[PDB]
């Protein structure tokens, strides 16, 4: 569920 | 009127037109001499050592 | 012309306070700095606090730091607390302006008279007095713990002359150099730990005491000064 | 670095200071005043109050102007005139009461060290204008000129001429007519300033 | 009589050109030609000294080869320290419109002037520590283009009136006037002997005159344009002057005419200052191109460009011990090469 | 497949903004830091510029990390360190745009105290304003990342109510009022030059206020938008997988704004055309 896995951006 | 002016250039001519003159080759080969003389004495012509060097 | 006039000496209890003012005329103030010389009844001199142009710098000697507090409307202060039986001296407004080719120094305050009832650069002058007919030329030495040339290639040891009753005036400064309105004839030269001054062709006017002074790192160490009596 | 240190911050200090001096003098505006000889550059200077170069310094609407006048330098204008490359605005002065100044205006309006610099033009002496057009036609010191007589046409004429010199589109000529009785030149310097400043700084900017 | 005056005129000029052009023996070129080119002189910047907001368009050496002054337009002649960039003065001036400076050889004095015709006479040594003007030296018609100090005392200075003046500080007055020149005097220099010094005027002619005397002696003309630096070489016996043709000359006084001609076909922008070497052989000149060039002198031959500045060079100079040579440009930074 | 087409498209346009603003960005700082000084009107520029180099030069992060899943074999510290400083240029950028527009707008509304009191000064000391700004916006990441999980820097959360105020105050302090500045100071900017003063400026200015406002909109929108779309109803929805699937590409075109810079901003005027057309 884990796809984005908080981006270095947010 | 102009006539002051035209003398004073006609004297200063004549005083400045009796200098002694020599050759061109002895002028050349005094500055030529000259140049050479002091060689050793200019630290621009040659790269100065950095311990000598103020500036480094 | 110039002129440094004092007051704010007197009697003070042990433990109590005061508050020497300096106050100064003829000169732009506000570009030099100042320093603080005292010197005890019978000892020689010994440095005490300087405060620079701006109040940007201020320094204290070992014996002193703490209990006194230097402040600069073209007037200085000295802050003065808890004083002890070993403050009672004669104390002189000194000041100084340092840049390339400049004279420390140059010129001393009157003074006034208080009463009250390890990495140091030691300079030492051995003789303590010699007898000198006028007109005959003369030496005076010193000494130091540590060499006073720098490595730009300027030796710090200065020279004081104090006439009988009277107050310092700076003779030769940078070990080298003459300072401005002494006669030719004194002369000073040195090597790295020792120094000498040499006065030719002297006169009346040469009688007194020469201290022999070090700035080459703080606190500025005195001599113990020779007595060049007639 | 016993005394060393002393000379370090004796620097610094005068180097503070000498920052702190150059932000004051920054607020100034200069202007550069220019004209042929009795132009009226005198009457202008003197309206507003306050052998070499004449400075004069006044402050109008929270403006602090520095006019100098350099009128006084009977020289070579070529080697001294770089002197003035960053004036804000060059104030020229022509008397309408004499053609000598058209080729001083050609010259300093295509100078290379004032290729980005406006020209403020001054025609004085309206009324000694239009009592020698009454007297005399303005042909004479015009040959070229083919049109009727009369005030109006010829102050226009006159003001195509002095407009046509420029050859820069990056520069603006504004002009006024002064009857050398009225107070309306600080107002006409004031609002040609504050416009300059305006398009200085937005070219500056980049946005212009 | 008029006729007569410059009949007499023209034949004393033809008289005098018949007299220099039958002295070429040889051009200094077939002289130095068999002697070895000084190579290649890459100099690096060695300080900087950003202090300047302005431009800058005077630097004097000092006497100790340690001190510099520089005069700029924003109204500050700061004397600066060049072995440690260390700003040791900073004396404001009441006319900003300055274009000139000295420094006297004793080190008591600065001079300045500019376009308000007064040659101001500064103080460093003062009693009371700040720097006080001593003098207002006042009588020029134009405005004041050069100034040097041949004593502690006198002081020759170079208007742009057409006439070049001897002054005392002590007094404040003109003891000695000279005339001859037509257009604009923007160049002067002292001979090392401090008895004879040349002017470089705008009317393309150098002079030479005696500070004693007063009187002209020798006019050297062949420049095309405007002459806006001169300087003699350091045996005093020659000078060289740079014009806005992009060309320099140099003139030997005992031959009394030109002897090379340092010009190149790239270089089209005028020439600011000129001046030699300790020995007198590289002669580096301050073009109007953003760089200055290094020419040597007995061959006329290009040894290095000292590139880096980012605007024109308004004036060089060498030191006394020639250690380093320092260069002033309009972008308010004057640099120290070596 | 273990490529999503967004996260390849991601990648790739992410590399390309890379590069271009790093050249673009060290060629700006390089000339306008070397070849002139810093005036009035060039301390705006170089911030700016610093800033979108400095997100420039650590967007290679977000490259490596969305490559295999991100579990991040970097270490600790720089977990808690990294995100701080991208969110910190980034809004640093923003926020020296909106100060360049509201310096735009007192220049051509404003000339005497323009002229009277705006100096560089002034011009550093409301830059570092700006930046301390920045940084305390930006506090809250730095205290709140960390290596948490460890078996992947989880955002700590010790929907969670900071994590919708992180998100409202990002949301607004970064969208709403910057641009909405922006947008009035350019139209006030364009309503004052309607006038007849500025003839041969009106054109030019027009273009240059609607280009860097429809630049700006265009390139933080998504991001935004992302960010308050991701955080409404459950995500097992299909709109969450989308949104989940487009946050990739939503950032990638929030870091793009920061190689477009440089080009609409730096080289806009003639001399710094000029400097750079020499310098290179």
């Amino acid at each position: 569920y884990s796809f984005k896995d908080m981006p270095l951006x947010r | 009127a102009s006539i002051a002016q035209a003398r004073k250039l006609v004297e200063q001519l004549k005083m400045e037109a009796n200098i002694d003159r020599i050759k061109v080759s002895k002028a050349a080969a005094d500055l030529m001499a000259y140049c050479e003389a002091h060689a050793k004495e200019d630290p621009l012509l040659t790269p100065v050592p950095a311990s000598e060097n103020p500036f480094r | 012309d110039v002129q440094l006039v004092e007051s704010g000496g007197g009697l003070v209890q042990p433990g109590g306070s005061r508050k020497l003012s300096c106050s100064a005329s003829g000169f732009a103030f506000s570009s030099f700095g100042m320093h603080w010389v005292r010197q005890a009844p019978e000892k020689g001199l010994e440095w005490v606090a300087y405060i620079s142009s701006g109040s940007g710098t201020i320094y204290y000697a070992d014996t002193v730091k703490g209990r006194f507090t230097i402040s600069r409307k073209n007037t200085l202060f000295l802050q003065m607390t808890s004083l002890r039986s070993e403050d009672t001296a004669m104390y002189y407004c000194v000041r100084s302006i340092y840049y390339y080719g400049s004279s420390p120094f140059d010129f001393w305050g009157q003074g006034t008279t208080l009463t009250v009832s390890g990495s140091d650069i030691v300079m030492t002058q051995a003789t303590s007095s010699v007898p000198v007919t006028p007109g005959e030329s003369v030496s005076i030495s010193c000494r130091s713990s540590k060499s006073l040339l720098h490595s730009n290639g300027n030796t710090y040891l200065y020279w004081f002359l104090q006439r009988p009753g009277q107050s310092p005036q700076l003779l030769i400064y940078r070990m080298s150099n003459l300072a401005s309105g002494v006669p030719d004839r004194f002369s000073g030269s040195g090597s790295g730990t020792a120094f000498t001054l040499t006065i030719s062709r002297l006169e009346a006017e040469d009688v007194g005491v020469y201290y022999c002074m070090q700035h080459l790192e703080y606190p500025l160490t005195f001599g113990a000064g020779t007595k060049l009596e007639l | 670095s016993a005394e060393e240190r002393a000379a370090l911050e004796r620097s610094k200090a005068i180097e503070k200071n000498l920052k702190e001096d150059g932000i004051s003098a920054a607020k100034d505006v200069k202007l550069l005043l220019l004209g042929a000889d009795n132009s009226g550059k005198s009457t202008i200077v003197k309206q507003m109050k306050i052998t070499g170069i004449v400075e004069t310094h006044f402050t109008f609407k929270n403006l602090h102007f520095r006019l100098f006048d350099v009128g006084g330098q009977r020289s070579e204008r070529k080697k001294w005139i770089h002197c003035f490359e960053d004036v804000t605005a060059i104030i020229f002065c022509v008397d309408l009461s004499d053609h000598e100044s058209l080729m001083l205006f050609d010259s300093i309006c295509n100078n290379k060290f004032f290729i980005d610099t406006s020209i403020i033009l001054f025609l004085n002496k309206k009324d000694l204008f239009g009592e020698k057009i009454k007297k005399s036609p303005l042909t004479i010191c015009f040959p070229e000129y083919t049109g009727p007589n009369t005030y109006e046409d010829a102050a226009a004429y006159i003001q195509a001429q002095f407009e046509s010199k420029n050859r820069s589109p990056n520069k603006e000529i504004y002009c006024h007519m002064t009857c050398a009785t009225d107070t309306n030149n600080a107002q006409v310097i004031f609002d040609a300033v504050t416009d300059i400043i305006i398009a200085n700084n937005l070219r500056g900017c980049g946005l212009y | 009589e008029l006729d007569q005056l410059r009949q007499e005129a023209e034949q004393l000029k033809n008289q005098i050109r018949d007299a220099r052009k039958a002295c070429a023996d040889a051009t200094l070129s077939q002289i130095t030609n068999n002697i070895d080119p000084v190579g290649r002189i890459q100099m690096r910047t060695r300080r900087t000294l950003r202090g300047h907001l302005a431009k800058i368009y005077a630097m004097h050496w000092g006497t100790d080869s340690r001190l510099l002054v520089s005069a700029s337009q924003d109204g500050k002649l700061i004397i600066w320290d060049s072995y440690t960039t260390n700003k040791v003065h900073a004396i404001p001036l009441r006319s900003s419109w300055v274009m000139t400076c000295a420094y006297a050889p004793s080190g008591n004095y600065v001079a300045c002037g500019g376009l308000d015709n007064i040659c101001s006479i500064y103080n460093l040594k003062t009693r009371e520590g700040n720097v006080r003007v001593s003098r207002e030296l006042a009588g020029h018609t134009g405005y004041l283009s050069c100034c040097r100090f041949l004593d502690d005392n006198q002081i020759v200075t170079s208007s742009g009136d057409t006439t070049c003046a001897l002054w005392d500080i002590e007094t404040g007055q003109q003891t000695t006037t000279f005339t001859g020149h037509t257009g604009d005097v923007m160049s002067l220099s002292l001979a090392p002997d401090t008895r004879l010094f040349v002017s470089g005027a705008c009317d393309a002619s150098a002079k030479l005159w005696d500070v004693r005397e007063g009187m002209c002696r020798q006019t050297f003309t062949g420049h095309e344009s405007d002459i806006n630096a001169i300087c003699f070489f350091p045996n005093g016996n020659a000078f060289a002057t740079g014009s806005d043709d992009a060309t320099c000359r140099l003139f030997d006084l005992r031959a009394d005419q030109e002897l090379m001609t340092y010009s190149h076909d790239n270089i089209i922008c005028g020439i600011t200052s000129v001046s030699f070497s300790k020995s007198g052989r590289l002669l580096l000149a301050g073009y109007d191109d953003f760089n200055c060039n290094v020419w040597d002198a007995l061959k006329a031959d290009r040894a290095g460009v000292l590139a880096g500045h980012d605007n024109r060079v308004s004036c060089l100079g060498v030191t006394d011990d020639g250690m380093a040579v320092a260069t002033g440009s309009w972008d308010s930074f004057l640099k120290i090469w070596n | 497949p273990l490529f999503q087409p967004q996260d390849i498209a991601s990648m790739v346009i992410l590399g390309l903004t890379c590069l271009l603003g790093l050249l673009g960005n060290g060629l700006v700082l390089w000339v306008a830091g070397v070849k002139m000084k810093t005036t009035v009107n060039t301390v705006w520029f170089l911030h700016l510029t610093l800033a979108d180099f400095l997100c420039c030069l650590s967007l290679p992060f977000s490259l490596a990390h969305l490559i295999l899943q991100g579990h991040w074999p970097y270490g600790l510290f720089l977990c808690k360190l990294i995100p701080s400083i991208i969110i910190l240029n980034m809004f640093a950028s923003v926020f020296l745009l909106t100060a360049i527009s509201l310096d735009r707008c007192l220049i051509v509304h404003k000339p005497i105290w323009c002229q009277n009191h705006r100096n560089v000064r002034t011009a550093f000391a409301i830059c570092g304003c700006v930046w301390v700004v920045a940084f305390v916006m930006c506090v809250p990441v730095f205290v709140y990342r960390d290596l948490f999980i460890m078996d992947i820097c989880r955002y700590n959360f010790d929907v969670p109510t900071p994590l919708m105020a992180i998100t409202i105050t990002r949301l607004v302090v970064g969208f709403l009022v910057p641009f909405f500045i922006m947008v009035i100071c350019y139209s006030l900017i364009v309503f004052r030059m309607r006038k007849t003063n500025f003839t041969k400026s009106r054109n030019k200015t027009f273009r240059v206020a609607v280009a860097v406002v429809t630049v700006f909109f265009i390139c933080w929108t998504p991001y935004h938008l992302v960010g308050v779309l991701l955080l409404i109803t459950d995500p097992e929805s299909s709109l969450g997988e989308a949104v989940m699937s487009w946050d990739h590409m939503s950032i990638a075109l929030a870091s793009a704004n920061s190689c477009f810079n440089p080009f609409l901003y730096a080289l806009l005027g003639k001399d710094f055309r000029k400097k750079a057309r020499q310098s290179i």
